[PDB]
């Protein structure tokens, strides 16, 4: 909620998604970035010295004005909002930890858990690694109302810990799209390959708009019912690369700021599920993020000793888009083993 | 009559007006893809 939070999770959100398309240039993408923000600050919870410090610094804050109290504070802060009651839009966030059954846990760690981030300890035997496996999928699945059901592909049977966390979204546009005006239509590729789908269409329209001449691209914002809403840009013919290369925190408020509002005469948006699934070890040493990984990694504040390492940090995310609203999704799990 | 047609790569940003958050961020290249 506030600004030096938001402005952190916003940096952490455009540096993600540039290593997300250098990694993978012709895929789409959807992700949660404060789904990854809130699973990365709960696991600095439990780190010291280098393996902390770069979790911070790779979530973009600036360590010369906050302090991982005050971090930890802003998304207890954050988790608290999020998670309110609301009559219009379905919004839930949730973090968990499972953990090995002998594994000894300082008090104040599982403490500060359950009061910043809103986590239980699930007692959990990895050596049933299929087991194990079945139960944080559930609690995904549970949290997701169903929309991320194989989070955890493969387990290391000799897993001592796993943090997770959900986010569930489900929302309804304030100005529907009516599925009679929902046509087949192409959906370019390319200049000279297209695919066919539900394009849907609303007409006499009047939102935010900005013609970005300078980077190519047209902005608008859609609303949903509630405190949520929707940027959409579209790059010209071509110039998606150049538009990606532009986004930052400085180019998002510069837009939100540039919007004016305009009638419409019609607005066509294919209808459309998109899902992604990844591995983001090589995205996460890239943002700095190293020594968790490591055989030098710092998690005592976990146990009040140095064993225990990261060994894979997973993130997924659905996306659907329809006549009546959007729907979208996403789980992070941390991974992590003795040392 | 301005016309905004979405039958090319475009990316979404789905935000919190409260928080400032980003809840997801997307580039749909291929609606159909894989
Ligand atoms: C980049 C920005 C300001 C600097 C910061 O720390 C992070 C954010 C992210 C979300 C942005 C925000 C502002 O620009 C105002 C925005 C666009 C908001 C999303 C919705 C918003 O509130 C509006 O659209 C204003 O109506």
């Amino acid at each position: 909620v506030d600004r030096g939070l938001a402005s952190a999770n916003v940096d952490f959100a455009f540096s993600l998604y540039k290593q997300l398309v250098l990694k993978a240039p012709d895929k789409n993408v959807i992700f949660s970035p404060v789904s990854i923000s809130t699973a990365l600050a709960f696991l600095s919870l439990g780190a010291h010295n280098t393996t902390l410090t770069e979790i911070l610094k790779g979530l973009k804050f600036n360590l010369t004005e906050t302090s991982e109290a005050e971090i930890h504070q802003s998304f207890q802060h954050l988790l608290r909002t999020l998670n309110q009651s609301s009559d219009e839009l379905q919004l839930s966030m949730g973090n968990a930890m499972f953990v090995k059954e002998q594994l000894s846990l300082l008090d104040r760690f599982t403490e500060d858990a359950k009061r910043l981030y809103g986590s239980e300890a699930f007692a959990t035997d990895f050596q049933d690694s299929a087991a194990a496996k079945k139960l944080i999928n559930d609690y995904v699945k549970n949290g997701t109302r169903g929309k991320i059901t194989d989070l955890i592909k493969d387990l290391d049977s000799q897993t001592m810990m796993v943090l997770v966390n959900y986010i569930f979204f489900k929302a309804k546009w304030e100005m529907p799209f009516d599925p009679q005006d929902t046509h087949q239509s192409r959906f370019y590729l390319s200049k000279k390959k297209w695919v066919m789908v539900p394009m849907m269409s609303l007409h006499h329209l009047t939102i935010p708009y900005f013609r970005d001449e300078e980077l190519s691209c047209t902005v608008v914002q859609l609303n949903y019912t509630g405190n949520a809403s929707v940027f959409f840009i579209l790059p010209d013919q071509d110039k998606m690369e150049e538009v990606e290369a532009m986004l930052s925190r400085e180019t998002l408020a510069r837009w939100g700021d540039s919007l004016e509002f305009r009638e419409i005469g019609e607005l066509y948006l294919p209808k459309f599920s998109i899902s992604r699934d990844y591995n983001l070890n090589d995205i996460l040493l890239q943002l700095g993020i190293e020594e968790a990984f490591t055989s030098k990694a710092d998690l005592s504040g976990i146990t009040g000793a140095r064993n225990l390492a990261v060994s894979q940090v997973v993130h997924k995310a659905v996306l659907d888009v329809f006549e009546e609203g959007t729907e979208a999704s996403a789980a992070t799990a941390v991974k992590i083993t003795l040392l | 009559r301005t016309i905004v047609r979405f039958n090319r790569p475009f990316l979404m940003i789905i935000v919190d007006h409260f928080t400032w958050s980003i809840f997801f961020m997307s580039k749909v290249t291929n609606p159909k893809q894989a």
